RNA sequence: AAGCGCGCGUAGGUGGUUCAGCAAGUUGGAUGUGAAAUCCCCGGGCUCAACCUGGGAACUGCAUCCAAAACUACUGAGCUAGAGUACGGUAGAGGGUGGUGGAAUUUCCUGGAAGGAACACCAGUGGCGAAGGCGACCACCUGGACUGAUACUGACACUGAGGUGCGAAAGCGUGGGGAGCAAACAGGAUUAGAUACCCUGGUAGUCCACGCCGUAAACGAUGUCGACUAGCCGUUGGGAUCCUUGAGAUCUUAGUGGCGCAGCUAACGCGAUAAGUCGACCGCCUGGGGAGUACGGCCGCAAGGUUAAAACUCAAAUGAAUUGACGGGGGCCCGCACA
């Protein structure tokens, strides 16, 4: 998984009323850290396709998370477009 | 009759296992007791008061019934229950054709109409084989010495073992009656009626409350 | 997944009419609610019973027969796939008219006999017989 | 005869839930038509029938128009059930890298030295992964579900032609290794003959790194997903109930199995892990041969694979099941059949 001094230090911008760990900020951009980070142990482990499996199962994922803010609110999609290094 | 303290004395509220139970008798749970489940004992009440109404008002109207107490613990009592009642009976190998293969089985009743020369006299050899085979007919035909053709009602004790009788029975359309435990389907019988028939003095609670029910049917007439 | 709200009752009744049991209850909207309160009108259910409490669910009193019930078979005819958008001219007289047929129309879910003596068609929902 | 071996998912098909709105589909009426002919009935006529016409009926159609708002799309605010995440806790041959092992067996040599390969027991109608698949020991970088709840999202949904990855082993690449076996064979014994099973021997191969093939008795010969309709007996992971010492019951779930009604089925049999009742969608089938073959396209170094025909030819091939017969099929029994 995610380190744990890391996967409770990311949420603490995706606050917006704190107690949200459900809308769009989190399940994009917990899970676009998770897309950052992982890319580790492909470099020695290329021989196992069940890691990366999971990378497109929630890329497409976050494409869905994505689409939804495609008609729900396109102007915190600016927030996630702009930033995050996406592109 | 209907009085709680010989319905709750001898082996009525013991009943058949959770291992061993079909659940059309889910009707007729009255708690889970140690693993065994319970006779309904409440809703029992009309259930045997009209086992007693219907057997009366037919024996005043002229009928014959026949017992099904096809078990080897319970044939005790039904020679001798059935022996105080005026009814036709069977408790021991029900030969599966009986009501079926009748007019093939009328005429298999007779080996002592056509015998009574020598029974009465002792053909030593070639009448002591026939006469062996003299109890290979009464202990299927016990009780069906007179017969008046085909039955008119039918009351059954074990439904679990002998199913082929009540299947004889729906195969007609005579009316079914009998004590069901709530290891087989009270489905097939007519009117139910709930209670055990494994303990040994279970059985003549019903058995004893025939013999006191078919004098009470034959006064009307 | 779920994809037909209203053919997921009329299935999960049916199998419960074959088998012993009386009361049916599953989370129900409005769209099921107006269809249970026609055949009770009918003679065959009673007592929809709208829970009224958040996930709001129906209570389906359907009666029994002496032996085999009142409803042999609920068969769909519009189901969300091919939906059967027909007219008044064309309304099905399912069995003889023993079928009371409901369809749907602007002025209420309603049988047949009314939606043709009141004219307006439209989604023929289900065989009631 | 027919489920791609399975996934991610594009168009698309269909889409939980509530109020309100729209009036595209849906619904009614209005009007113009839908030519005449033909047809369909009532007729008129040929002396009768065709035929001929008169009258209408019919022409399920098309747009326009107003009226309707239960449902669908669309529009907007929502609702928490579907679906997802923040929190551990185990279970788990997930999978891969590097090592550390042991006995045989094998190969040497005077019990040691030497290296390959699969790891007895633990092994399970067990786990794990979408699938293919996968077990000595050990760390190291890493998956998805389960469950215990507690938080939040507000259908974000499933399915999905194309499209795209990923798929057992013999292979043949492009480099290495090296035990046993063994594809390739030589004889040995054997038969009309071995080209066979048996017998003495051994390179390719399995192994490794990258890469290609993309084949299957990929089989559970059962697409994925959700819902619901009697049960009962083991067994796997959680959790809670439980007089409690567990020797453990019960309950709760998510898997893996047995047997059985309702149920279906041609039958065998399935039977809440359906092969029922259903719903959305997808792939696939149309008599047996020809034939999964030619030709054309695509991929491969090759072997080939994938998509996929007709010409001809036959009135049958096939499925489960039953009687008889047969069997170098088993099991009992009889008789000088065996001494």
């Amino acid at each position: 998984a995610l380190s744990v001094e890391e996967k409770a230090q990311i949420v603490n911008e995706y606050k917006q009323a704190e107690g949200d760990t459900g809308s769009p900020e989190v399940q994009v951009a917990l899970l676009s850290a998770n897309i950052n980070k992982l890319q580790d142990h492909f470099k020695a482990n290329g021989k196992d396709h069940h890691s990366r499996r999971g990378l497109i199962r929630m890329v497409n994922q976050r494409r869905k998370l994505l689409d939804y803010l495609k008609g729900k609110d396109v102007s915190r999609y600016t927030a996630l477009i702009g930033r995050l290094g996406l592109r | 009759q209907v009085n709680m303290r010989d319905m709750l004395k001898a082996g009525v509220h013991f009943g058949h296992q959770t291992r061993y139970w079909n659940p059309k008798m889910g009707k007729f749970i009255f708690g889970a007791r140690n693993k065994i489940h319970i006779i309904n004992l409440e809703k029992t009440l009309p259930m045997f008061n009209e086992a007693l109404t219907f057997v009366e008002r037919l024996a005043a109207g002229k009928n014959k019934i026949l017992f099904v107490g096809t078990k080897r613990s319970a044939g005790k009592i039904v020679r001798e229950e059935a022996a105080r009642c005026g009814m036709p009976y069977v408790d021991h190998r029900w030969l599966g054709g009986m009501l079926t293969n009748y007019k093939t089985i009328r005429q298999s009743i007779k080996r002592l109409r056509d015998l009574e020369t020598q029974s009465q006299d002792g053909t030593k050899k070639e009448a002591l084989m026939r006469s062996r085979d003299l109890e290979k007919l009464e202990r299927s035909l016990g009780g069906i010495k007179d017969m008046g053709g085909l039955p008119d009602a039918l009351f059954v004790i074990d439904v679990d073992h002998e199913r082929i009788a009540i299947t004889e029975a729906n195969k007609l359309g005579i009316p079914v009656i009998g004590v069901v435990d709530t290891n087989s389907s009270p489905e097939g019988v007519d009117y139910v009626i709930p209670g055990n028939d494994d303990a040994i003095r279970a059985v003549q609670l019903y058995l004893n409350s025939m013999a006191e029910a078919v004098i009470r049917g034959k006064q009307g007439a | 997944s779920m994809q037909d709200p209203l053919a997921d009752m009329l299935t999960r009744i049916r199998n419960a009419q074959m088998a012993e049991k009386t009361v049916v209850s599953m989370p129900s909207s409005k769209l099921k609610a107006a269809v249970a309160k026609v055949l009770k009108d009918e003679g065959y259910i009673a007592d929809f019973q709208i829970s009224s409490e958040v996930k709001p669910q129906l209570s389906i009193e359907l009666k029994y027969f002496e032996g085999k019930p009142v409803i042999e078979e609920v068969k769909r005819i519009s189901r969300p796939g091919l939906r059967q958008y027909k007219s008044v001219e064309q309304l099905p007289a399912v069995r003889g008219g023993l079928g009371v047929s409901i369809v749907s129309t602007n002025k209420g879910v309603m049988t047949d006999r009314a939606a043709r003596a009141a004219g307006v068609g439209g989604e023929v929902l289900c065989t009631v017989f």
